[PDB]
């Protein structure tokens, strides 16, 4: 179990550590988080109670690197840094567990969830998406474009998730014209699966990624890439049975989770109604479509 | 963005564009069957792409043997029409291919500009306008060399006959779209006030009677009635 040790917490502010979240006062005597599942992903992040703007947060792996956090009063943000140090990272922890001035990352032993969120999500894809290279944690708030948003403005600061656009050259073979805009299997298997992301686990990776940073960071762009994931696969006749039974899984607990007060600002009615009622897949998601209809009935 | 009676003058600028008119490209009877079950019989149709400015009318006759083994043809009349529309594009040099393409369906938006997607320049819209080019088939002439057809074929048409040697390309298509209304709304009526007269022919070249400027004002008002009789006969106004 690893730790993410605070310098301090000199301005009040709700924190996430995945999809828990506390607050801390205003120079709350606040150092850290402990006992962060090894094997995962992470995201902690920030939504400062003077500024709600600007909700934002680092993505990092524990077995990457010795991480912590400290406030910086000039750029006004929590930034996640590496401790090159071990001996003096440790110490430090130590020090402050002594202290109990550390919150546990508060897993219960029956659930899953986090795992099920982020089974195929990797941190080297993490940093493809997130390019910047010299840490090895990634950056991520509310306000970051897409490439695809850009298309349609700092290239630095910006999402790189895989375009999807079905009326584009590549979504649409010469001659297949009406059969590859009626049936996308074509861009789904080939184009994308066999030429972009090479197997479905990265696709899905990228699907589960797309979707967290809609949730934790209200990120639009986020939300665009997730639902246009989910609705090329829906809008394909031929998907390997074994991605549509991973799919309805990695959707059930995406709903599952979800605020049930974000639906409005995290779903998009035309995609889910026909990707559960009209589509070639209207009736692979069993799971997904019943957690659905008994939680958020009314976008449907 | 879409095509209505705000920016209506746009039609007779300089900016080639072309009008794709797709409701008479799928056509039908239906009748019952031996065993009193009902059947369609698919018969020859017809792509009307008309640039308004000019009067160059592509007649794209569309036989029934395209239809033939396939399934969801109402769907596949509006990819076929797109086809056919794309497939026109790419045989005209550059300097004649459309800078936009209005359609008076919204349902041949997608088809249309998933096949246009080689040519990302040229404007596919829509049109607000309810505009009567269902009633082309109702053109004698046209009508003929649609049902005589035994295989695809195109057939080059001016709508306008020689009317823009004395009229604008704006007055052109609104007669034209008078015309068509009215033999949309009343065919028989329409068709007799357009022949009622012997002496006034139609050139072996033209689609339409030889009237002059001062018939034309004739013809045009009673078409105008003819309109507004039958708005009259159907809401009993
Ligand atoms: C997840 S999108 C989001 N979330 C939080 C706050 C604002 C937005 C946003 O830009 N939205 C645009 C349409 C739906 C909401
Ligand atoms: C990943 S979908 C996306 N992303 C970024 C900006 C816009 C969109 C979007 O909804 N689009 C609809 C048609 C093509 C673009």
């Amino acid at each position: 179990m690893n730790t993410v040790p605070f310098t301090s917490a000199p301005i009040e502010v709700t924190i996430g550590i995945d999809q828990y979240s506390f607050n801390v006062k205003e120079n709350q005597p606040f150092h850290g988080i402990k006992d962060i599942p090894i094997g995962h992903v992470h995201v902690i992040h920030f939504q400062h109670a003077d500024n709600s703007s600007m909700r934002y947060g680092y993505w990092f792996d524990c077995r990457m690197g010795n991480f912590y956090i400290q406030y910086d009063p000039k750029d006004g943000l929590y930034k996640m840094m590496e401790e090159r140090d071990g001996a003096k990272f440790e110490n430090i922890v130590h020090n402050f567990k002594e202290r109990q001035m550390m919150v546990s990352y508060p897993k219960i032993d029956e659930d899953d969830t986090w795992y099920n969120l982020t089974e195929f999500v990797q941190m080297d894809k993490i940093r493809k998406i997130v390019r910047k290279d010299e840490n090895q944690f990634s950056y991520v708030d509310s306000s970051m474009t897409t490439v695809q948003e850009n298309e349609l403005s700092d290239p630095a600061h910006s999402l790189n998730y895989t375009v999807i656009n079905f009326k584009s050259r590549e979504a649409i073979r010469p001659g297949h014209e009406m059969e590859d805009f009626l049936d996308k299997s074509y861009y789904l298997n080939t184009v994308m699966l066999q030429g972009i992301f090479k197997n479905s686990s990265n696709y899905f990776g990228e699907l589960q990624f797309a979707f967290l940073n809609a949730m934790f960071f209200g990120n639009y762009g986020s939300s665009l890439q997730w639902h246009a994931m989910i609705e090329l696969i829906c809008s394909s006749a031929t998907v390997p049975k074994h991605m549509l039974d991973k799919l309805d899984e990695i959707l059930y607990y995406q709903i599952k989770t979800l605020p049930e007060q974000y639906s409005d600002i995290l779903l998009n009615e035309r995609v889910w109604n026909i990707c559960l009622y009209s589509s070639f897949q209207k009736n692979s998601l069993h799971n997904t479509e019943k957690i659905m209809e008994n939680k958020y009935p009314e976008l449907l | 963005g879409a095509m209505n009676s705000s920016n209506y003058a746009e039609l007779f600028n300089n900016d080639i564009k072309l009008f794709v008119d797709d409701t008479n490209v799928y056509r039908v009877t239906v009748h019952k069957t031996f065993e009193g079950n009902v059947a369609t019989k698919a018969i020859n149709g017809c792509i009307f792409t008309l640039n308004p400015k000019t009067g160059h009318l592509f007649l794209k006759i569309i036989h029934t043997s395209v239809w033939a083994g396939q399934k969801r043809l109402s769907q596949l009349a509006k990819w076929k029409t797109a086809e056919e529309v794309s497939a026109l594009v790419r045989s005209l040099p550059k300097e004649e291919q459309p800078k936009q393409i209005i359609v008076t369906r919204k349902a041949m938006l997608d088809p249309l500009e998933v096949h246009m997607l080689d040519f990302p320049n040229i404007a596919i819209r829509p049109t607000e306008l309810r505009l009567p080019f269902s009633a082309a088939m109702s053109i004698d002439k046209l009508s003929d060399v649609v049902m005589k057809a035994t295989e695809p074929q195109m057939v080059l048409f001016n709508i306008y006959d020689d009317w823009l040697d004395r009229i604008s390309s704006y007055t052109a298509f609104s007669r034209l779209t008078l015309l068509l209304r009215a033999l949309k709304t009343n065919e028989e009526s329409a068709k007799m006030i357009l022949l009622s007269d012997p002496t006034i022919t139609i050139k072996s070249y033209h689609l339409w009677p030889s009237f002059t400027d001062e018939q034309w004002i004739t013809i045009e008002s009673q078409m105008r009635d003819l309109i507004l009789t039958e708005y009259g006969r159907k809401y009993n106004v």
